[PDB]
RNA sequence: GGAAGUCGGCAAAAUAGAUGCGUAAGUUCGCAAGAAGCAUUGGCUCUGAGGGCAA
RNA sequence: UGCAUGCGGGCGUCCGUGAUUUUACUGUGACUAAAGAAGCGUGACUAAAGCAGUCAUUUGACUUGAAUUAGAAAGCAUGGGAUAACAAAGGAGCAUUUUUAAAGGUUAUUGGAGAUUAUGGAGCUG
RNA sequence: GAUCUGGUUGAUUCUGCCAGUAGUCAUAUGCUUGUUUCAAGGACUUAGCCAUGCAUGCCUCAGAAUCACUGCAGCAGGAAUCUGCGCAUGGCUCAUUAAAUCAGACGUAAUCUGCCGCAAAAAUCUUGCGGCGCAAAAUUGGAUAACUUGGCGAAACGCCAAGCUAAUACAUGAACCAACCGGGUGUUCUCCACGUGAGACGCCCAGCGAAUGAAUGACAGUAAAACCAAUGCCUUGGCAGUAACACCCAGCAGUGUUGACUCAAUUCAUUCCGUGCGAAAGCCGGCUUUCCGGCGUCUUUUGACGAACAACUGCCCUAUCAGCUGGUGAUGGCCGUGUAGUGGACUGCCAUGGCGUUGACGGGAGCGGGGGAUUAGGGUUCGAUUCCGGAGAGGGAGCCUGAGAAAUAGCUACCACUUCUACGGAGGGCAGCAGGCGCGCAAAUUGCCCAAUGUCAAAACAAAACGAUGAGGCAGCGAAAAGAAAUAGAGUUGUCUUGUCAUUUCAAUGGGGGAUAUUUAAACCCAUCCAAUAUCGAGUAACAAUUGGAGGACAAGUCUGGUGCCAGCACCCGCGGUAAUUCCAGCUCCAAAAGCGUAUAUUAA
């Protein structure tokens, strides 16, 4: 009662449940990108759509509109900001040809593997969850979370961490206190 | 009747966060409408900051350590507004509550010999017993023998010390005037032609400096000089020229890169 | 109790209004003075905002006004001798405003000798002929001043402000009224 | 508006038609108001004058206007 | 007290004038209907309304 | 406190007289509480959020930010007049100007103010 | 993502529904839940009934203390009580309600308006002493609480009598200092006249507000002269001028506002009772008829906060609802009454109006919006519920006080229900917060706190010295709903490039246990850490994931047992009568996943 802090929904269920086309794209990257199920695929899937509505809004407007200029200007600056896009391509048209995999690349888990801090994704996964990975110096325990173009370069091993520059982990320490027991 | 105000009830322009509590300081009657003026409460906790939360800023009203139009003033829930003069002489701070090009309420640093000048709006004149014309400004003053040229909507130099008018300002055309309702707020202009529509509201046209026109009624305008170069007061920084939105997103943007 | 509301009132199209609060104290009424003439009984009435009303339940005296002689006098009621609401409050000796009533005629005889010198010091003699110059008078209000009494209306509402004002007949009006009191 | 009826004693009732916009359709509606106006007898109308009327305050259970000028 | 009387409310009791509201099933639409019911009536002193004939 | 006063046309302000044109539509503009919905900016670890905060790193900057929108119909001002609407008429049911002179029949100005007069303007006819 | 699929036939092509499908801050129910963040939460049915407790009180330097009150030695603090203000807000709920309420847009020149802002104020023969005179910083009066005494009563948010004593309670009352202005007058007196005369002096009145009359509250389509009485001038007969005005004021309003006014305001005459008007005859501080400041109050006035009224356009279904209104008001008129004010709001009289198929009247379901869901678009649907508006406090009515109530943790009465009692009598109103009982498919703690947000108020905070607040906040409960996110990761060798299986080796991390601590009003969560000299912990990582399915729609078995048109499944088509792709099981597989089914509504389809 008389609280007033909004929340909102970010995923939906496709409307077909059973389609094997479907069913199987989406296993292809469940696999590939490590996920753990598919609601962050129908995340993304919001993330896209949301997206590409907005850019077919602005597409209809006449392309001196002013709400077009802003609009679609701070349209391409986020996807080239966070790297859906690449610098090359600036015109609105661009951002309906984004697919789910141009997200699924961008986060952290997928990012973290790319750059050789990780063996795989799953790996990369949980050495996220476990504050191996931090990014400008943060911590970050997200695997959703999406990388920007200019935070790449300062993706690393936490300094908190054992394989940063923290203390040995809890199988050495633990085995440390057996030893000295013994 | 009603003594309490709701903060989702309560302007926006106070700048009160809708999760902090349910309520917000209702302004008493007083000089300026309750939708038209700044509580006394909100300037020395939410905007100057000096207080942290409501009872430091009871502890500093109460003491009589805030002038209002050179009085002290003991209620946080006194209504502030357009033109008011606040002092904080024991902190040197000299305020005129302004509206800045966006509509919203900014407190423009005033010097000496400045902060004893507030701008009054004539709003109506009449007659008091004994045969003496009585002018009715905005903020809600009685002035007892104001020139005899006075009009209503005229703008009366006033003089806080003293308490004696010291000149006049016709609301006539090619003035410089600032917009204190609707949406151009804010905004400063000179005024290019008065529509007149008897029985209902007249219509002023303004042009900005840069020569963009607008239009408001003509009881949202403050006549505040002779030309838009002569101005009366000091006005807060954007000098009353709305920018583009597209143009000031592009400014702010480079500027948060340059510091980066 | 008595409400001046329009909520019990028909629709102009026949329709019942169907009353969907209770009886408010800012829509009261309250009964009426019935003013008769007799020694002077009034009783206050708290009115809105602590304002008092004068309800004057017997009235006797009053402030009559000469209109062409733009002056007044206080003089005593004798009686209440037409009612254009009904003929059962002339009957009833009832005073409300716009009624016929007969007045003492001695101050308006006394005051008319006083001022211009006529019965119905030098100076005051120069000013005497000076004030009936271009001073006419009619002869029904004379002729009533001969005979004592004079027609005058009430102005003043006695059931409001507690007092029997008036003013006395005079041309088209007072024929109009002697007409209708032969 | 319109004069409508003129029987009851210096009042008038008087009729606004007007199109009415129904949004689901695309289309509209005709539509009509009446009015009781005070009629002044400086005026004289007649069934199908129009004439202008100026709100006032209440003269009766349903006079809100008077008759300000007839044409013909 | 109120039909227990008696074959049976027989006999008696009861209702009543005028005026204003109001009046059900059924009906051949005419009625049913004075349906049923609910109110008011005196005396006195007044006030309105309802006309004729002349100039 | 005379301490005062001076070195032919077009405006804009208010009155008085003089034949009358709106509305729908469309473009602009006003006037329109928040919360909610769009949306700018912002690595609250991400996000649902929030309107915060950011940066120097000696006592403070950013004369910090909190932009903009949409919101039914109806009401308000103004521009356009194609398509339409409302009203009127029903066509004999109808309608010249300008010079001049002469004839007739309760205004300023006379130093105010109170009568009285006459003189002309100006209209009214011929 | 502007989408469809199964079932009518021996096959075919249609129409057409049934069924399938996705969402819902839609609820309920079942099964299952390890973290963490954010949240709805007795609306639906019974505006049903309620035990108990708490929800509205307020004191500064600055209204009134002689507590027979406490410290110090008159100074402080001061329980009670009178006085002043508030209790008409907030909170709850959605029963009533369709020319109503409400929304946007207007009006009140038809009105009231405490607290708050800015202002205004010259009426009002009072006091002391003496005997009308003399003087002046006005040294005013009577009560009543608390308290004491006696008490009454079973009690009662029940009472009586007597005795004390306060005021910013109540009442009374202030001359001169102290002005300007105007109207009546006198058989007053001085002058000029030979009276539209001029002066004084005397006398009645002349303040704000209110009442009734009378004026003003402007002008804004014609130029010239003559004469008469009064009168201004220049001059000693004229008309050059020229604000107005018979001094003491030679300019001390010839000029309010609006679109509009019978309004503002001014002048004249008369009136003003108690139902108006103190410099509260007030209280505190500093510097010392000492004068400076602070705030407190009466009255007048207009801004502000409001209140009340009016209504331009709009607002569900229903004709198996077609007429409605008008004794006793229906539509309009007149004079009144009443109101704060307009008004058929109401008395009297008058006239026949007024509304309705463009749906009146009646009936049905509904509080109204802002907004929610769903949505290519258009739409459909929900809105008891945080904000705004309205309304109510068991059901009706009535009312006092007050600026504001037709108030309900105010009063009065009746009805229903109900509590205490000593039988004579006295009480009650949770649709406030917790809690019960009932009702139901259906909805939490008789918790902590005023730390924040506000409200009230004699009130800044502090100092012997902490205002109240179930408004509100914080916790508990809470798979309504929303966000994030664990249940493992890297290899080794062997076996059957990748990929299975066994074992076999490394690290890592939380769930959890704790803390120098942090947070917090205090706690609790969340964050930080497992030495900084110095700090616990996974291998079956038993720290063990579930919910539905496997003929088709619709992803997934022609598997193995059992049953044999039985039991049962099956939203629909259908399966089951001994070799069941469908039941009951096992295994394996499929879908979603800390969630997944079911029912009922609703949107799409
Ligand atoms: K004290
Ligand atoms: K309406
Ligand atoms: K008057
Ligand atoms: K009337
Ligand atoms: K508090
Ligand atoms: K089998
Ligand atoms: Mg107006
Ligand atoms: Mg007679
Ligand atoms: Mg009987
Ligand atoms: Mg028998
Ligand atoms: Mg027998
Ligand atoms: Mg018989
Ligand atoms: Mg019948
Ligand atoms: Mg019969
Ligand atoms: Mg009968
Ligand atoms: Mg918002
Ligand atoms: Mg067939
Ligand atoms: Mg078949
Ligand atoms: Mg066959
Ligand atoms: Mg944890
Ligand atoms: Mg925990
Ligand atoms: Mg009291
Ligand atoms: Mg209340
Ligand atoms: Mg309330
Ligand atoms: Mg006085
Ligand atoms: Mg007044
Ligand atoms: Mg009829
Ligand atoms: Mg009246
Ligand atoms: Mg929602
Ligand atoms: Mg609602
Ligand atoms: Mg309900
Ligand atoms: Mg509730
Ligand atoms: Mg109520
Ligand atoms: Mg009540
Ligand atoms: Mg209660
Ligand atoms: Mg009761
Ligand atoms: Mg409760
Ligand atoms: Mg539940
Ligand atoms: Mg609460
Ligand atoms: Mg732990
Ligand atoms: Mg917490
Ligand atoms: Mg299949
Ligand atoms: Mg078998
Ligand atoms: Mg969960």
């Amino acid at each position: 009662m008389r609280n007033y802090n909004n929340f909102n929904r970010v995923w939906k269920a496709p409307r077909r449940p059973f389609e094997k086309e479907r069913l199987d794209r989406e296993m292809k990257l469940c696999g590939q990108y490590g996920l753990r199920c598919k609601r962050e695929i129908w995340r993304v899937n919001m993330t896209l759509s949301k997206m590409r509505r907005t850019a077919r809004l602005l597409l209809t407007l006449p392309e001196n509109h002013p709400r077009r200029l802003l609009e679609g200007s701070a349209i391409m600056r986020r996807c080239h900001e966070y790297g859906f896009l690449d610098e090359e391509k600036d015109k609105l048209d661009y951002v309906l040809s984004l697919t789910v995999p141009d997200i699924l690349e961008r986060r952290l888990q997928t990012i973290v593997f790319k750059a050789g801090l990780a063996k795989s994704v799953h790996h990369a996964r949980v050495l996220i969850q476990q504050r191996h990975i931090a990014v400008a110096k943060q911590i970050v325990t997200i695997p959703s979370f999406i990388v920007r173009v200019s935070s790449e370069r300062h993706i690393a091993f936490a300094d908190a961490s054992p394989f940063g520059n923290g203390r040995t982990g809890r199988v050495k320490r633990v085995r440390a206190k057996a030893a000295k027991r013994h | 009747a009603k003594k309490h105000l709701k903060r989702l009830y309560a302007p926006k322009d106070w700048m009160l966060s809708k999760l902090t509590g349910v309520f917000a300081p209702r302004p008493r009657p007083g000089p300026h409408k309750l939708r038209e003026c700044l509580p006394l409460l909100v300037i020395i906790r939410n905007r100057l900051k000096y207080a942290l939360n409501a009872r430091e800023g009871e502890m500093i009203l109460r003491q009589g350590l805030v002038h209002v139009d050179n009085h002290p003033r003991r209620d946080g829930k006194y209504p502030a507004g357009f033109m008011d003069v606040v002092e904080i002489p024991k902190t040197g701070d000299r305020f005129r509550l302004m509206y800045d090009v966006k509509g919203r309420f900014a407190l423009v640093n005033l010097s000496e010999a400045e902060a004893q000048i507030k701008l009054m709006k004539v709003v109506n004149l009449y007659t008091a017993t004994g045969r003496v014309p009585v002018a009715v400004t905005h903020d809600g003053h009685r002035i007892r023998y104001p020139d005899p040229h006075t009009s209503i909507g005229d703008t009366i130099v006033y003089n806080v010390k003293e308490k004696k008018c010291v000149d006049l300002i016709k609301n006539r055309q090619g003035k410089a005037v600032i917009v204190t309702g609707g949406a151009n707020r804010g905004r400063i202009g000179e005024i290019v032609k008065v529509e007149c529509h008897p029985g209902a509201f007249n219509i002023a046209h303004l042009k900005d400096a840069s020569g963009a026109e607008f239009a408001t009624r003509a009881a949202n305008i403050f006549v505040i000089g002779k030309d838009l170069n002569n101005l009366q007061v000091t006005v807060p920084k954007q000098q009353g020229l709305r920018m583009n939105v597209i143009q000031e997103r592009e400014e702010r943007l480079i500027a948060a890169e340059a510091r980066k | 109790g008595i409400v001046r509301s329009r909520l019990h009132k028909r629709k102009i199209t026949g329709g019942k209004t169907k009353i969907h609060r209770k009886r408010m104290k800012a829509e009261l009424g309250r009964l009426p003075a019935n003013t008769r003439l007799g020694a002077r009984r009034v009783s206050p009435v708290r009115a809105r905002g602590g304002n008092f009303k004068i309800r004057a339940l017997r009235l006797d005296t009053g402030n009559f006004a000469w209109a062409s002689e733009a002056i007044a006098h206080r003089v005593r009621l004798l009686d209440v001798v037409y009612n254009a609401t009904s003929n059962e409050l002339v009957r009833t000796k009832t005073l409300v405003k716009n009624c016929i009533v007969a007045v003492d005629a001695a101050p308006f005889k006394r005051w008319y000798a006083k001022h211009y010198g006529i019965d119905l010091s030098p100076k005051l003699q120069r000013e005497w002929t000076r004030r009936r110059r271009n001073h006419r008078v009619e002869k029904a209000i004379a002729d009533q001043l001969r005979e004592g009494r004079v027609l005058a209306r009430i102005t003043s509402r006695p059931g409001q402000s507690g007092r029997a004002d008036g003013i006395l007949l005079e041309g088209a009006e007072l024929q109009f009224y002697l007409k209708r009191l032969e | 508006g319109v004069v409508h009826s003129t029987k009851m004693h210096r009042t008038i009732i008087i009729r606004r038609n007007y199109l009415h916009f129904i949004k689901k359709y695309q289309r509209y509606q005709k539509r009509h108001k009446s009015l009781a106006v005070h009629c002044s007898p400086a005026f004289d109308p007649k069934q199908g004058d129009e004439v202008v009327i100026g709100q006032c305050r209440p003269l009766s259970k349903t006079i809100r206007y008077n008759v300000l000028e007839v044409v013909s």
